[PDB]
RNA sequence: AGUAGUAACAAGAG
RNA sequence: CCUCUGAAUAAACUAUU
RNA sequence: AUCUAUAAUAGUUUUU
């Protein structure tokens, strides 16, 4: 099998709920810096290129 | 002086000065790095087109004051022009050729000792010895070897930490070097290296390429050791084998190995014979382990392990009733035991299977710094003393004899992520993970096995789960004393009487070897096994008996049909069926045959079906005694590498498939060979060599009810059809002979 | 040692591990003898109320330059007193080498 | 013109 | 006219050192 | 019997 535009379907929020469940019970600021990827990648902008 | 006079030159600059102070040294890392960026993304292509140029290659300055601007021809050579980014000019390849045959002559003595490990391999491919070409079915098989032996007790970490030792002292932060090898190698290649005059970064790598033990993942044939593996393109290939042996030295302990591989399976193949001694001596004299004839290295090496025990006896040479385990030499001295496949639960929620031994034993074991005498039971270690040098001794010891004993209270106390599997999801043997991750800490293990009163008799101190010895509780059967050693003994090789049926006894006639007690492992050896003979696949692996049993049968197919037809009592005794029979679970092997051999008789009875097919796949199951029973079995199993392949009666199989388009055969992904079509052959759609009693008639017919499974079709009666779930998703109507 | 010390003393040829202790000078040795496993490494212990502690009772230097340290002790605790900071700081010297991520 | 193919080259810059 | 220049995505793995 | 040490370079795999 292949998954169609796996990529552009995948949504980091999802990746984000995914590390909440997986760092259960760790300390908080082990949490924080796993989580701050997700964060940063839900609100990203793309460069257009040359033109 | 110079150091510093530079130093302060460079500060006195501003520029210089500010990337001083303001860079630490975390940063000279990132700094060292910068670039303005290295423009190449095709340097096949670039290559190409720079060689075109007049000038491509870039030298140092120096080069003008040593190579004239122009040769004989007036071609110039280098030009002024620096290089973008540095202060080196451009040069034209006829430089370095006119270097090379007209530039000053210097003394390279030094460069074997900088080099040795290539020249090693040099002198390695000079003297070796080349065998004759065998075209055979080659089964490679992935496996980790070794591409860089470096040296035997030492890691990659501890490696790198001698390195920096030997040759950067003063660098070493705050590591000590803490193993005994590490401390003795460190003296020793101090003492070599003492008054070098070499540079210490290249006398590092030496070091490192000498040292650092590199290991990869292979399709590997043959034998692992680090010599076969640098020519495993010349000796093996996909439908030939090349005989060669290194000319170098061969390693006590690859040799060791490779014997203890080939009394295995010598011993496994020849316990289903039917005159196993003869059969056994046979197979040793016509065997070599890295083109040393076998019997030479029985002669001559002192081995403990039961196979090679066995072997020696058939050779009547003097042997040990010992065996090895996590580094200590075990000896029954009296008891016996009976091996048990139990499953167990670990304690960090892992289910595996482990080899139990029954019965009450009594061992001695020896050690290079500790001894004991230990008494055991089915589980449960009766009692241990313990008579080590210092604590840690007494510490090992006791570990392995808790590992050692099998007890519940040990495998519950297993912790962490311990996996007992390869990273490649091979199967690992369970008492050395286990021996493996409680000598790394056995504070769980002594915590959890629990405390008990001494009676203090003799003297003998006692130990607690801390380690340390007290006089009035110690752990549960431990005992700590002085005197025990009995370590002269161990090594007195007795004298002993074999039975034919491969029975080692001693002289007063007690049992104290026979072939249940040699280990069901199926590994691989370090240096190349050569066997002489019609089937040189007789002491093979596995896969490579399967595949090259159905081919022979293949290949005979003609004689092997005309003799199953006519007399088939001499062809299922035929010599090339024994390795087979050897990989079916011995349990299983008669009522395997019975099972077959009806089958046959069947085919044989009901005229118009003879399918070539599954005569050929049922034949290697016929081999064994038949045992008379009304079992129906819908798959056959066998023994490959530790898990029980399954071989379907009717259809194809993942070990054993047939394919009709191109009328050919493979036998765990092998290429088998090609049936060759007869007229006799029944195309009516018709099988009668499925059911024990039964005949298959036809595809489904809904006329006799739904179908229903294979173990109950023993309420039927002569002359009744029924439709049978028999197969892969298959419903089929069948009869009742 | 297995341990970064403090000082090496050349004269004697040595290493010196310094400690300052705002508890009993005895109860900080025997955690740093413990905490070390040595006995080839000269131990000194200072405190702010003027008590000390050394290995073998020796004390490298002469007691012009121990009663500078003693007194340079007890007028660095009196201002931190004036000011009302020596109850934490007296209290926060267990929970000291320890590190907790933020 | 030609290469080529979802956008470019068929010289660019100072 | 003259001077210079011919173009380096992420992860994992493989090989060599 | 086990076997993921680092860093450099190149090659391969990962489309509505
Ligand atoms: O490389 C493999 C093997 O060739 C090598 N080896 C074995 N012997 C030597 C010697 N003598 N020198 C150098 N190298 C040697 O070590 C590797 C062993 O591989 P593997 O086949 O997986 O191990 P094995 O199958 O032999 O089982 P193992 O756990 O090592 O046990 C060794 C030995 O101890 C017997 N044994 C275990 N237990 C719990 C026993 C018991 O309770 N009662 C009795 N009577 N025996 C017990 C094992 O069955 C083996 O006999
Ligand atoms: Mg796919
Ligand atoms: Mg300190």
């Amino acid at each position: 099998g292949d998954n169609t535009k796996w990529n552009e379907n995948q949504n980091p929020r999802m990746f984000l709920a995914m590390i909440t469940y997986i760092t259960r019970n760790q300390p908080e600021w082990f949490r924080n810096v796993l989580s701050i990827a997700p964060i940063m990648f839900s609100n990203k902008m793309a460069r257009l290129g040359k033109g | 002086m110079e150091r510093i006079k530079e130093l302060r030159d460079l500060m006195s600059q501003s520029r210089t000065r500010e990337i001083l102070t303001k860079t630490t040294v975390d940063h000279m890392a990132i700094i060292k790095k910068y670039t303005s960026g290295r423009q190449e993304k095709n340097p096949a292509l670039r290559m190409k087109w720079m060689m075109a140029m007049k000038y491509p290659i870039t030298a140092d300055k120096r080069i003008m004051e040593m190579i004239p601007e122009r040769n004989e021809q007036g071609q110039t050579l280098w030009s002024k022009t620096n290089d973008a980014g540095s202060d080196r000019v451009m040069v034209s390849p006829l430089a370095v050729t006119w270097w090379n045959r007209n530039g000053p002559t210097t003394s390279t003595v030094h460069y074997p000792k900088v080099y040795k490990t290539y020249f090693e391999k040099v002198e390695r491919l000079k003297h070796g010895t080349f065998g004759p070409v065998h075209f055979r079915n080659q089964v490679k098989i992935r496996r980790r070897v070794d591409i860089n032996p470096g040296h035997a007790d030492l890691s990659a970490k501890e490696a790198q930490d001698v390195i920096m030792e030997v040759v950067f002292p003063n660098e070493v932060g705050a590591r000590i070097l803490t193993s005994e090898s590490q401390l003795t190698i460190t003296k020793e290649k101090k003492k070599e290296l003492q008054d070098c005059k070499i540079a210490p970064l290249m006398v590092a790598y030496m070091l490192e390429r000498e040292l650092v033990r590199k290991t990869r993942f292979l399709p590997v044939a043959g034998g692992t050791s680090s010599v076969y593996i640098e020519v495993l393109h010349l000796t093996q290939g996909t439908c030939w084998e090349q005989m060669y042996t290194p000319g170098g030295e061969v390693r006590n302990d690859d040799v060791d190995q490779s014997l203890i591989i080939a009394a295995r399976n010598i011993v496994r193949r020849a316990t289903v014979s039917a005159d196993p001694l003869a059969s056994l001596l046979e197979m040793c004299h016509s065997t070599q382990i890295g083109g040393v004839r076998m019997v030479d290295i029985l002669r001559q090496n002192p081995t403990e392990e039961q196979a090679v025990d066995i072997c020696k006896a058939a050779m009547g040479l003097r042997i040990s009733s010992s065996f090895s385990f996590g580094g200590f030499t075990f000896k029954r001295t009296s008891g016996s035991s009976v091996k048990r496949e139990e499953e167990v639960l670990t304690g960090n929620l892992q289910t595996l299977k482990i080899r139990v031994h029954e019965g009450y034993e009594e061992f001695t074991m020896v050690g290079r710094r500790a001894t004991a005498i230990l008494r055991k039971a089915t589980r449960r270690l009766i009692q241990l003393i313990v008579s080590g040098k210092d604590e840690q001794s007494i510490a090992e010891a006791i570990i392995v004899a808790m590992v050692f004993s099998q007890e519940d209270c040990m495998i519950k106390a297993v912790r962490g992520d311990l996996n007992f599997v390869n990273r490649a999801n091979q199967r690992l043997n369970p008492m050395h993970q286990l021996l493996r991750h409680f000598q790394k800490d056995a504070k769980v293990l002594f915590q959890n096995w629990g405390i008990e009163p001494i009676d203090n008799v003799m003297g003998m101190i006692g130990i607690l789960p801390d380690m340390t010895p007290s006089t009035e509780m110690s752990l549960r059967g431990v005992r700590v004393s002085k005197m025990g050693v009995d370590e002269y003994s161990s090594t007195e090789r007795v004298v002993v009487s074999i039975d034919r049926f491969l029975r080692v006894r001693d002289q007063r006639g007690n049992v104290l070897l026979s072939p249940e007690e040699v280990s069901e492992t199926q590994g691989t050896e370090k240096l190349t096994i050569t066997y002489s003979s019609s089937m040189m696949w007789e002491i093979n692996g596995p896969e490579s008996v399967l595949v090259n049993t159905y081919q022979w049968i293949i290949r005979n197919w003609e004689n092997v049909k005309i003799q199953w037809s006519q007399d088939p009592t001499m062809l299922y005794n035929k010599m090339e069926f024994e390795p087979f029979q050897s990989l079916v679970p011995k349990a299983a092997r008669g009522q395997y045959s019975g099972f077959v051999r009806v089958l046959f008789q069947q085919m044989r009875d009901v005229l118009g079906t003879f399918d070539t097919v599954q005569i050929i796949k049922l034949l290697p199951f016929a081999a064994a005694p038949p045992e008379q029973s009304r079992m129906q079995f819908s798959s056959l199993t066998v023994n490959v590498r530790g898990s029980g392949m399954r071989i379907v009666v009717r259809g194809n199989s993942p070990v054993f498939n047939y394919n009709k388009a191109t009328k050919r055969l493979t036998v765990l992904g092998k290429d088998a060979g090609a049936l060759m079509e007869d007229p006799d052959e029944g195309t009516a759609g018709v099988e009668s060599a499925v059911l024990r009693g039964f005949l298959i008639l036809g595809k489904e017919n809904k006329r006799y009810g739904p179908a229903l499974s294979i173990n109950e079709l023993s309420n039927l009666a002569k002359g009744e059809k029924a439709n049978v779930l028999i197969g892969q998703g298959d419903v089929v109507l069948v009869m009742k002979r | 040692p297995k341990f970064l010390p403090d000082l090496y003393d050349y004269k004697e040829n040595r290493f010196i591990e310094i400690g300052v202790t705002r508890r009993e000078v005895h109860i900080y040795y025997l955690e740093k003898a413990n905490k070390i496993k040595s006995e080839k490494t000269h131990i000194h212990i200072f405190s702010f109320t003027g008590e000390e502690m050394a290995t073998k009772a020796d004390y490298t230097l002469d007691e012009e330059s121990r009663a500078r340290i003693k007194t340079r002790l007890f007028t660095i605790r009196q201002e931190m007193a004036s000011r009302g900071l020596w109850d934490s700081f007296r209290q926060s010297e267990r929970g000291e080498e320890t590190i907790e991520e933020r």
